RNA sequence: UUAGGCGGCCACAGCGGUGGGGUUGCCUCCCGUACCCAUCCCGAACACGGAAGAUAAGCCCACCAGCGUUCCAGGGAGUACUGGAGUGCGCGAGCCUCUGGGAAAUCCGGUUCGCCGCCACC
RNA sequence: GUUUGACUGGGGCGGUACGCGCUCGAAAAGAUAUCGAGCGCGCCCUAUGGUCAUCUCAGCCGGGGACCCGGCGAAGAGUGCAAGAGCAAAAGAUGACUUGACAGUGUUCUUCCCAACGAGGAACGCUGACGCGAAAGCGUGGUCUAGCGAACCAAUUAGCCUGCUUGAUGCGGGCAAUUGAUGACAGAAAAGCUACCCUAGGGAUAACAGAGUCGUCACUCGCAAGAGCACAUAUCGACCGAGUGGCUUGCUACCUCGAUGUCGGUUCCCUCCAUCCUGCCCGUGCAGAAGCGGGCAAGGGUGAGGUUGUUCGCCUAUUA
RNA sequence: UUGAGGCGCCCAAAAUGAUCGGGACUCAAAUCCACCACCGAGACCUGUCCGUACCACUCAUACUGGUAAUCGAGUAGAUUGG
RNA sequence: ACAGCUGGUUCCAAUCGAAACAUGUCGAAGCAUGACCUCCGCCGAGGUAGUCUGUGAGGUAGAGCGACCGAUUGGUCCUGUCAAACUCCAAACUUACAGACGCUGUUUGACGCGGGGAUUCCGGUGCGCGGGGUAAGCCUGUGUACCAGGAGGGGAACAACCCAGAGAUAGGUUAAGGUCCCCAAGUGUGGAUUAAGUGUAAUCCUCUGAAGGUG
C-alpha cells in the first residue's frame, strides 16, 4: 500500500491497545545500534536527521530507512565499529483500511505508524571526527526512504 | 504525604477528636449541642451552637469550678458529672438556651455512664434534651452510693487526702440544694 | 426469590401494624354471565367476528408478583404493587 | 449520546479531584439560606442524596422556599422557568 | 476618547459584531462615532477591530469634522459656532470638541446625533483587507493617521 | 490555652527529624476492679473508682526542609495552544501577519514544619 | 377477502445503530449524527433489604499461600451484574435485631436540554403506622445511572354507588387499585411467487453511459540492497519512498427514469504516445553476424487465418 | 572550505485546435520591497419626489406641518387597501 | 371510486417574513405536537443581541506522566517513546447570575400573557472544529455566515469567493477590483531579481506539480 493513504495527521490519535485488537507486530528489529554499551557523551560528534514536515511514518518505512542507514555504517565502519545510532521514534499510531461499500466503513487493523512533528530528530548518530562524512551519507540514504524532506544537522561539532 | 494524589484526612479526624459522621446527624436537629466530655480527673459540659468561623459556646461548666460552690470532694466521678451538667444547664437557662441535643463525642453510649449523668443534670436544670430514662443510672448511683458501699469494704482508706472516712454522698444532696436555689451567683 | 409466609407489616384496614400472611392470588373461575360474554354471543355471525376472532397473545419473559396480604387479626386482605420475579418460593 | 440516562457524559462533573476525595465537611450540608438569596448550583461528588439533574450544574438560582430540609430553588433553563429541589450540600452562596 | 469609523459592510459580518456596531450608534458604512476610553468601551472596539478604523483625533481635525458632519438629534440644521452657542453648554465648536476629547460630555448629552455621517475618502483609503501595520486601513491608528482619514472623509 | 474543650478552612495543616516542658494546678501515661458497663477470650479496649509514681509516650512549646504540598521571583515563554480578521505564503498536509488572550513540564532561588473562630483557664 | 412492517451509502441477503444503561466520538456550560469505537440491560436477592453495635481493607515485611502476633499500608480491597462515578471511626466487614421492599397523598425534575408529549424513573415533602438507636437520626428497597408496557377484557382487594312502576331473590352495571402483553417495546390479530403482468411516481434510488475519486489498474521517478565469475548501475533488480495517467476495477449517487437504445463485430473518419516496424542515435557482458538495453521520433505501416458471440485469450503459417 | 537566503532549471507522458479571458509582454505589461497619481457600484455624501411608521392639529384613516443615523431586497406563509 | 403520487389553480399594491429542525407515528414521498413566521386582544416597566467587573460551572487545545493507567526502548541509577475511551497540570473559549456602560421600551407599550392563521419537518455552500473513508463535486455531526428567498459592482463565463444588502430621479466620492491594447484609469516613480514566456492563475471539482537533484 502507498504512503499517500497514511502520511498525513488527519485522523484522531488511535493508540489505545486495550480497545484495539489484532495489531501487526513492528517490522523494526533494532532501536539501539552500534555500540550500545558506550555512552552518547563519549563521542565528540553528534549528527541528527531532522524531519522538515509533520508526518506519519509507517513501521515498514522506519525499518527500510534504518536498515539502509545502519547497513552503510556496518559497511564503512565495520560490524563492531566505533559509533552508536538511535531511532528515537516508536510506532504508536494504529492504522486501519476499509478492505460492503461505504456501509460499516470502519476499517480493520493493518499496521502501525510513528507521528513525527516538523523539526524533530528521527535519527541521531554519535560518531568520531573521522567518521563524520560516512554518517552524513548513511542519513542521505535514510531520508530517501521516508516521506518528508530532511535536514542533516550537526549538533556537537566545530571540526570543519 | 506520598504524592499529589494522597488524601490527608480532615484535621480533627487526623487527631482522632471528631466523629464527622455523627456530627452531621447531630447538627441536623437545628438545636444546640450539649457537648459532654471527660478527662481522667475532670468532667466538662458545654452548650455549643453553630457559627460562621467555627463553633460558638454559649454556656460551659468544668468540674473544677464546682468547688466554687462548696465541693470538697473529687472531680472525676458520677456525682461530680451530674452536678457539672446541672451547672451547665442553669448557666444555659440564663443565656436564653431552652433546648439541646446530647453530643457524647467519641465516648461510648454505655448505660448508666457519666455522659448520661451530665445529660440528666442538664435536663433537671430546665433544658429540653431528647433522652431515654432507662439508659440513665438509678438515682442512688448518681448520688454516689456505689462509692460509699465500696468504702464499707474498708481496712485501707479509699481517699488519700482528708475529706472523711466512710464517705458522704449527702454532700451531693447539699449541692443540688444550693444550685436549685435562684439566689446563687452563676 | 425467597419470601416469608408470615411477617409484620402495615394494615390499611386496621390502621396499625399486624402480622400478615402472604398467599398467591388463585384465579377465580368465570361465570360466563358478564356483558362481554353476552357480546360474544350477539356479535358473532357469518364470517369474521372482529375482536372475538382474535386468539390470546404471548407472555413476558418474567411476570410480576401477584400476591394477597392477609391480616392476622382482622382477617381482611389488601393488594400491593408487584415486582418482577422469575420464581417466588415461600419460607415456612 | 449512545444512551439518554441522567448520568450520561458526567464523568468529569460528578467526579472529585483525588485530594477532594472522601466524606465532605458537615458545615456546608447544614447551611441555612433565606428566600430571595442567590445560590450557585454544584453537585458535591461525595454526597449521594439531595442532588439535582446534572444538566443544571453551574446554574445560579434564587431560593424561593423549602421542602423538608431540602430547598426549592428557582432557575431559568434556556427560556423555561424550573424549580429545583436541592439540599444545602450542593449549594454555595453567591459572593 | 477614540473616533470609530465603519469601513467594512454588514454582509457576512458576524451578528454579535454587527450588534456591537449598532450599540455604538453606527449603522452604515462610513459612519463615525466618538467613543470614550473606558474598560467597557475598550472591549467593544476590540471586537470590531477588523471592520473599523479607530484612534484619538486632534482638536483641529475633530473641529473640522464636527463643523461639516455633525447634525442635531432631529433635523437638517448646520452645526456651526452659532448653533453650538444656542443649544449646547459650550461657546463654540472648539469648546465642544475639547469637552468630547477630555470625556466631559457626549454628542447625545448635548442634543446632537451620536453619529457623524462622513463622506467617502478622497483619493481613497489604504484598503479594507489589511490592518495599519500591513499598509491597510483597519484597526488602531496614530493620531496623525486617523486625522488623515477623517480629513479625507470631510 | 505553664500542657484544656468544641470547631472552621480541610497537607501552607502531610511524611521524617532535633530540642524543651509539668508538688497540692491542666492533659496524659499511670494505679486499681465493689459497683453502672464491658470483652463470641482477655478491666487490652469499653466502663467505672482512684492518685503511689512519671514527663519516657501522647499532648503543648521552640525549631530543621530531605520527601510531599501551597504561593511568589527569575528562566523556560509571550514559547505551546487560541477567540476575531486577511485577494498573506504553500502543489498540498500546512504556515504566516495583524488584533485580543495565554499555558504545561523542568531548572534555579524564595515560601510553607498550619491559619483562624468560640469557650474555659495564674 | 386480506395481510406478509420499518431502518438500510438503491433493493435483497446479513444486521437492528427498532425499547433501555455506561465510556469515547462531543469541539472544557447544555444540546449534537452516521450500518461511529468499546460494551452492556430485559434480572438476581427475605437478604444480597432496613437499623444499630463492633470494626478496617487489598498488598507487602518480620515472628511462630490454612490460623496466630506485630509493623508498614487513604484505599490498589469490598460494595450482585456493563461502564463511568461514590464510599474508610463507611456506603465496606462481622455480629445482633428488624421488615420502610409499609398504606395514603403530593411537590419537583426527568422521560421530551432549550420547547409541547404518555407509561416509566428519581429526588424531595406531608398524613398514618412501624423498625432500630441513648439520641440527634436513619429506613419512601439494593451507593448512583439499565432491569420496562396504553385502551378494551378477565381475575383479584376493601368499602361504597347503581339496574327502566314497586318489594324480595338471582345475575348484572360502576367508583379505587393489583396482576395478565403487546421486544415492530407511545401497543394491527397477519406468509409467499409473478419472466403473464398492470398503475402511480422517482434520476428523492440501482443497472449502462457521463462526472468526481484513484484504494485497484497502467506507466514513471528517487534510493540501490542484491547478482551479474571480479565487478550495483551491459543487464536484472527487492524493500521503502515520490508521483503521472484516467485503459481496468472499486467507491460516490452530481446529471438523465414524460427513455441520451446495452455487449461483440462490422464499416468510415480524426486523434494520443507510454514506439511494435521503419529513419537517426548512445551503451554493451559491442570481433563479425545476430542480439540485449537506452535516446530522439507519431511521416507511413502494423496484415491473413483455426476454436470461441465473445472483448480478452490460445493456436498456425506468413511479416520490416 | 563551509553555512543561509532569493528567483529560476531538471524531475514533467494523452487523445478534434495551443493558450494567462484574448492580443501580446522581457531594465516587464513578470516577481519582490517601497512610493505617487488615477479609473471604478444602486455602497457613502447631496437636491427633489414616493411609500411606510410615528408626532402635532383634526371627526378624518381628508388637508397642513414635523421626525426616521437608529424605515424602504425577499420564496412559503400571515395581515391590509385597491 | 380512493391515492400520503405527478400536473395545473386566472387582477394591482402596502406591512411583516420563515422552516428545510425536535418528540411521537405500519413513520421516513405523509401527519400530529413543539421550534420558527404572522395577525388580534390583554398587561404596564422594564428588557439584555455587545463589553467590563464580580460570584460560580467546565477538563477541549496544549502539556505531562518516580501523578494514576495502559502502552512503549536499550545498557552496566542511566537512557528511548506514547494515549478518542490516561491525567499531577491546563488554556483560549463557552456558559449561570448580578452590577456598570451601551442599546432598547414606557403616544412606535418593550419583557410577558392569551387567542386566530399558517407555512415547514428532501436543503445546499463557504469558513472554523470535527467523526468515518485511500479519496470524492463522498457520507454524517457541530458553530457561524450566506444561497435557497439577495439585486447592484468585481471575479473571462459561474447559487453560495470579494465589495455590497436595494424606493424613484439626479449630482458627487469611494469599495472590491483595476490603470499597454481589447477596456474606464499609468506604457507612473525609486530600487532589486528572473531568461524560464518561469510568470502575467487570491479562493477553486476548476488555478497542479512531488520525493529527489541543480558551479
Ligand atoms: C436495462 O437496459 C435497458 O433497459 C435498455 C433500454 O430499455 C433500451 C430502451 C430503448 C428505447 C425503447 C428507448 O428505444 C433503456 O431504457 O436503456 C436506458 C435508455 O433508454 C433511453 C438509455 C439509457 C439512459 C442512460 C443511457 N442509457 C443508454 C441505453 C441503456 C443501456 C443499458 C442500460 C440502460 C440504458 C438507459 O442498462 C444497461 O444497458
Ligand atoms: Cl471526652
Ligand atoms: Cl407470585
Ligand atoms: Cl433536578
Ligand atoms: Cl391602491
Ligand atoms: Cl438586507
Ligand atoms: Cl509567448
Ligand atoms: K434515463
Ligand atoms: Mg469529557
Ligand atoms: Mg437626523
Ligand atoms: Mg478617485
Ligand atoms: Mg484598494
Ligand atoms: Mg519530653
Ligand atoms: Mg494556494
Ligand atoms: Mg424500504
Ligand atoms: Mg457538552
Ligand atoms: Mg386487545
Ligand atoms: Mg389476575
Ligand atoms: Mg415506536
Ligand atoms: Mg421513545
Ligand atoms: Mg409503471
Ligand atoms: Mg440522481
Ligand atoms: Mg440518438
Ligand atoms: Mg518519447
Ligand atoms: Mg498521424
Ligand atoms: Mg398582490
Ligand atoms: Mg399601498
Ligand atoms: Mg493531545
Ligand atoms: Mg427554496
Ligand atoms: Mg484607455
Ligand atoms: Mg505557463
Ligand atoms: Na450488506
Ligand atoms: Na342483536
Ligand atoms: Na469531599
Ligand atoms: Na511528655
Ligand atoms: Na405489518
Ligand atoms: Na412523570
Ligand atoms: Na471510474
Ligand atoms: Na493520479
Ligand atoms: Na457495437
Ligand atoms: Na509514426
Ligand atoms: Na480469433
Ligand atoms: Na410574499
Ligand atoms: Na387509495
Ligand atoms: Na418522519
Ligand atoms: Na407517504
Ligand atoms: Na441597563
Ligand atoms: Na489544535
Ligand atoms: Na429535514
Ligand atoms: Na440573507
Ligand atoms: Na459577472
Ligand atoms: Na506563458
Ligand atoms: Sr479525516
Ligand atoms: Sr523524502
Ligand atoms: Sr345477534
Ligand atoms: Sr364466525
Ligand atoms: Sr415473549
Ligand atoms: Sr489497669
Ligand atoms: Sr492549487
Ligand atoms: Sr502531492
Ligand atoms: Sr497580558
Ligand atoms: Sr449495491
Ligand atoms: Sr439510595
Ligand atoms: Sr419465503
Ligand atoms: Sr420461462
Ligand atoms: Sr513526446
Ligand atoms: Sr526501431
Ligand atoms: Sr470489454
Ligand atoms: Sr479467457
Ligand atoms: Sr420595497
Ligand atoms: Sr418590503
Ligand atoms: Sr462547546
Ligand atoms: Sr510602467
Ligand atoms: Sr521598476
Ligand atoms: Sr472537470
Ligand atoms: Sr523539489
Amino acid at each position: 500500500k502507498p504512503a499517500s493513504m497514511y502520511r498525513d495527521i488527519d485522523k484522531p490519535a488511535y493508540t489505545r491497545r486495550e480497545y484495539i485488537t489484532g495489531i501487526p507486530g513492528s517490522k523494526i528489529a533494532q532501536h539501539k545500534m552500534g555500540r550500545k554499551q558506550k555512552d552518547a557523551d563519549d563521542y565528540p560528534v553528534q549528527i541528527s536527521l531532522i524531519v522538515e514536515e509533520t508526518v506519519q511514518l509507517r513501521h515498514g518505512s522506519l525499518e527500510a530507512s534504518r536498515l539502509s542507514a545502519n547497513r552503510h555504517l556496518i559497511k564503512e565502519l565495520g560490524e563492531e565499529g566505533d559509533y552508536k545510532m538511535t531511532l528515537r521514534k516508536f510506532p504508536h499510531q494504529v492504522l486501519r483500511e476499509n478492505k460492503d461499500g461505504m456501509r460499516a466503513a470502519f476499517g480493520k487493523i493493518v499496521g502501525t505508524a510513528a507521528r513525527v512533528q516538523a523539526g524533530e530528530q528521527l535519527f541521531t548518530a554519535y560518531c568520531n571526527v573521522e567518521d563524520a562524512e560516512h554518517v552524513k551519507e548513511a542519513f542521505r540514504r535514510a531520508y530517501n526512504k521516508i516521506t518528508p524532506s530532511c535536514r542533516i544537522k550537526v549538533e556537537r561539532g566545530e571540526e570543519l | 504525604a506520598t504524592g499529589p494524589r494522597y488524601k490527608v484526612p480532615m484535621r480533627r479526624r487526623r487527631e482522632a477528636r471528631t466523629d464527622y459522621h455523627q456530627r452531621l446527624r447531630l447538627l441536623k436537629s437545628g438545636k444546640p449541642r450539649l457537648v459532654a466530655r471527660k478527662s481522667n480527673k475532670h468532667v466538662r459540659a458545654q452548650l455549643v451552637t453553630l457559627g460562621p468561623n467555627g463553633d460558638d459556646t454559649l454556656a460551659s461548666a468544668h468540674s473544677s469550678d464546682l468547688a466554687e460552690y462548696g465541693w470538697e470532694a473529687p472531680t472525676g466521678n458520677m456525682p461530680s458529672a451530674y452536678l457539672t451538667g446541672l451547672l451547665a444547664g442553669l448557666r444555659a437557662q440564663e443565656a436564653g438556651v431552652e433546648e439541646a441535643v446530647l453530643d457524647i463525642g467519641l465516648n461510648s453510649p454505655t448505660p448508666g455512664s457519666k455522659v448520661f449523668a451530665i445529660q440528666e443534670g442538664a435536663i433537671d436544670a430546665g433544658l429540653d434534651i431528647p433522652h431515654n430514662d432507662d439508659v440513665l443510672a438509678d438515682w442512688q448511683r448518681t448520688r454516689g452510693a456505689h462509692i460509699a458501699e465500696y468504702d464499707e469494704q474498708l481496712e485501707e482508706p479509699l481517699y488519700s487526702g482528708d475529706f472523711d472516712a466512710a464517705d458522704l454522698p449527702e454532700h451531693f444532696d447539699e449541692l443540688r440544694e444550693t444550685l436549685l436555689d435562684g439566689d446563687i451567683e452563676l | 426469590m425467597q419470601m416469608p409466609r408470615r411477617f409484620n407489616t402495615y394494615c390499611p384496614h386496621c390502621n396499625e401494624h399486624q402480622e400478615h400472611e402472604v398467599e398467591k392470588v388463585r384465579s377465580g373461575r368465570q361465570t360466563g354471565m358478564k356483558w362481554i360474554d353476552r357480546q360474544r354471543e350477539r356479535n358473532s355471525g357469518i364470517g369474521n367476528d372482529g375482536k372475538f376472532s382474535k386468539v390470546p397473545g404471548g407472555d413476558k419473559p418474567t411476570k410480576k408478583t401477584d400476591l394477597k396480604y392477609r391480616c392476622g387479626e382482622c382477617g381482611k386482605a389488601h393488594l400491593r404493587e408487584g415486582w418482577r420475579a422469575g420464581r417466588l418460593e415461600f419460607q415456612e | 449520546p449512545s444512551s439518554n440516562g441522567p448520568l450520561e457524559g458526567t464523568r468529569g462533573k460528578l467526579k472529585n479531584k483525588p485530594r477532594d476525595r472522601g466524606t465532605s465537611p458537615p458545615q456546608r450540608a447544614v447551611e441555612e439560606f433565606d428566600d430571595g438569596e442567590k445560590v450557585h448550583l454544584k453537585i458535591d461528588p461525595s454526597v449521594p442524596n439531595g442532588r439535582f439533574h446534572p444538566r443544571f450544574d453551574g446554574q445560579t438560582g434564587t431560593v424561593e422556599g423549602k421542602q423538608g430540609d431540602a430547598y426549592k430553588v428557582d432557575i431559568v433553563d434556556g427560556g423555561k422557568e424550573k424549580t429545583i429541589i436541592v439540599t444545602a450540600a450542593h449549594l454555595r452562596r453567591q459572593e | 476618547m477614540h473616533a470609530l469609523v465603519q469601513l467594512r459592510g454588514e454582509v457576512n459580518m458576524h451578528t454579535d459584531i454587527q450588534d456591537t456596531l449598532e450599540m455604538l450608534n453606527i449603522h452604515h458604512v462610513n459612519h463615525c462615532t466618538l467613543v470614550p476610553e473606558t474598560d467597557a468601551y475598550r472591549g467593544m472596539v476590540a471586537k470590531v477591530n477588523d471592520f473599523v478604523a479607530f484612534g484619538e483625533p486632534s482638536q483641529e481635525t475633530l473641529e473640522t469634522v464636527l463643523a461639516t458632519r455633525a447634525e442635531p438629534l432631529e433635523g437638517d440644521a448646520d452645526v456651526d459656532d452659532e448653533w453650538v452657542a444656542e443649544h449646547t453648554d459650550y461657546d463654540d465648536i472648539s469648546g465642544l470638541a475639547f469637552a468630547l476629547l477630555s470625556e466631559e460630555t457626549t454628542l447625545r448629552e448635548q442634543g446632537l446625533s451620536p453619529t457623524l455621517r462622513l463622506h467617502p475618502p478622497r483619493g481613497g483609503h489604504d484598503g479594507v483587507k489589511h490592518p495599519v501595520k500591513e499598509g491597510g486601513q483597519l484597526g488602531k491608528h496614530d493620531t496623525e493617521g486617523i486625522d488623515d482619514l477623517l480629513e479625507a472623509m470631510r
